[PDB]
RNA sequence: CUAGACCGUAAGGUCGGGUCGAACGGCCUCUAGUGCAGAUCUUGGUGGUAGUAGCAAAUAUUCAAAUGAGAACUUUGAAG
């Protein structure tokens, strides 16, 4: 279909977090969203926008947030390219609340 | 040159060699002898699957106390490994040799790995230290590798007197 | 690039500590060439380095 | 070095092949720092154990970019 793609996600990072020990609750929130735009662009590498990582590590290492509303855009792998040609780039989408939101494809123009 | 025991074409073959590399010698002994024989294409292809962890390398001789691993169920072990470090110093050696190979007009769609041998290098030594105020050694174990790929190739009787009559004997009846 | 001595010349010329330094990470080769102190000097005046506000500590609670 | 041959009950002796490169034997006598499996023997070298025991105190790391053949660990920025 269309490799070049952008869609808006909701990860419910809630009941991925959900036992895991404190120190780590931040790292593995950073490796859920690489596990997330994986299982939804079928591409290893994933890439998160530096503003991301703010958003997970907001509230330190203990403290991410249940939800989170994220963009992910699946582009062309280029400069000197991977064993893949399509890689995902994860960005921060900036809302009131996190809540009642579905997945919606954004249009690139 | 003067490799090990070898019985192939030597103008049909061509090798590679290391030497005092400094990775294991059990985990680079069993990658070796998991593409021994194997084609070359074959078995660049397993060994980059054994680094993306989806074929391992089976462990047969050095493997007490390793543990088990559903990829061994391609070989019949339960005991396999992903020795990272040992498939890329093994993996290297084949690119060298698939070159040699070229340079020297051997056609490489019938290479096959027809001798592989790891060796063990001299060790390289450090010291740990010990309670009580003891040193042990802490030593590694290099090894000294080789391979060879080649393309894949496509009475008097004595009998006694009464032996002799009864052949006669037979032939005078037969039709 | 090693910038790590140019951030230690930063700090020093300017008087603050290296954890309010900052080198601008889209001009990495000009701070490179710069290892004299004279030229940290004209790479803060020309924002190329710049000296990172102090962490506030309010007493408005106190 | 040699699951190749011969001689001697044996200690041993002799030969063929491979490897090697500069000295070495038979016999009659002389002489000894003259024959090793042990001595928790001496010195050196190597194993099984074993890719094993382990590399768990000092709250904690993460993202992108740069450099590089190669970055969990280098540099910078952002964050915690
Ligand atoms: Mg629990
Ligand atoms: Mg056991
Ligand atoms: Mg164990
Ligand atoms: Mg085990
Ligand atoms: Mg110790
Ligand atoms: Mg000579
Ligand atoms: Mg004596
Ligand atoms: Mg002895
Ligand atoms: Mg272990
Ligand atoms: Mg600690």
């Amino acid at each position: 279909l269309k490799d070049v793609v952008t869609r808006e996600y909701t990860i419910n990072l809630h009941k991925r977090l959900h036992g895991v020990s404190f120190k780590k609750r931040a790292p593995r929130a950073v490796k859920e969203i690489k596990k997330f735009a994986k299982l939804h662009m079928g591409t290893d590498d994933v890439r998160l926008a530096p503003e991301l990582n703010q958003a997970i590590w907001k509230r330190g290492v203990k403290g991410v947030e249940y939800r989170l509303r994220l963009r992910i855009s699946r582009k062309r792998n280029e400069e000197e390219d991977a064993k893949n040609p399509l890689f995902s780039y994860v960005e921060p989408v900036l809302v009131a609340s996190a809540k009642g939101l579905q997945t919606v494809v954004v249009e690139e123009d | 040159a003067r490799y090990g025991a070898t019985s192939t074409n030597p103008a049909k073959s061509a090798s590679a060699r290391g030497s005092y590399l400094r990775v294991s010698f059990k985990n680079t002994r069993e990658t070796a002898q998991a593409i021994n024989g194997w084609e070359l294409t074959k078995a660049q292809k397993y060994l980059e699957q054994v680094l993306d962890h989806q074929r391992a390398i089976p462990f047969r001789r050095f493997n007490s106390s390793i543990g088990r691993t559903a990829q061994g169920k391609e070989f019949g072990v339960t005991k396999a490994r992903w020795p990272a470090k040992s498939v890329k110093f093994v993996q290297g050696l084949l690119q060298n040799a698939a070159a040699n190979a070229e340079a020297k007009g051997l056609d490489a769609t019938k290479l096959y790995v027809s001798h592989i041998q790891v060796n063990q290098a001299p060790k390289q030594r450090r010291r740990t230290y010990r309670a009580h105020g003891r040193i042990n050694k802490y030593e590694s174990s290099p090894s000294h590798i080789e391979l060879v790929v080649t393309e894949k190739e496509e009475k008097v009787v004595r009998l006694t007197s009464r032996q002799r009559g009864r052949i006669a004997a037979q032939k005078r009846i037969a039709a | 690039a090693n910038l790590r001595t140019q951030k230690r010349l930063a700090a020093s010329v300017v008087g603050v500590g290296k954890r309010k330094v900052w080198l601008d990470p889209n001009e990495t080769s000009e701070i490179a060439q710069a290892n004299s102190r004279n030229a940290i000097r004209k790479l803060v005046k020309n924002g190329t380095i710049v000296k990172k506000a102090v962490t506030v500590h309010s007493k408005s609670r106190t």
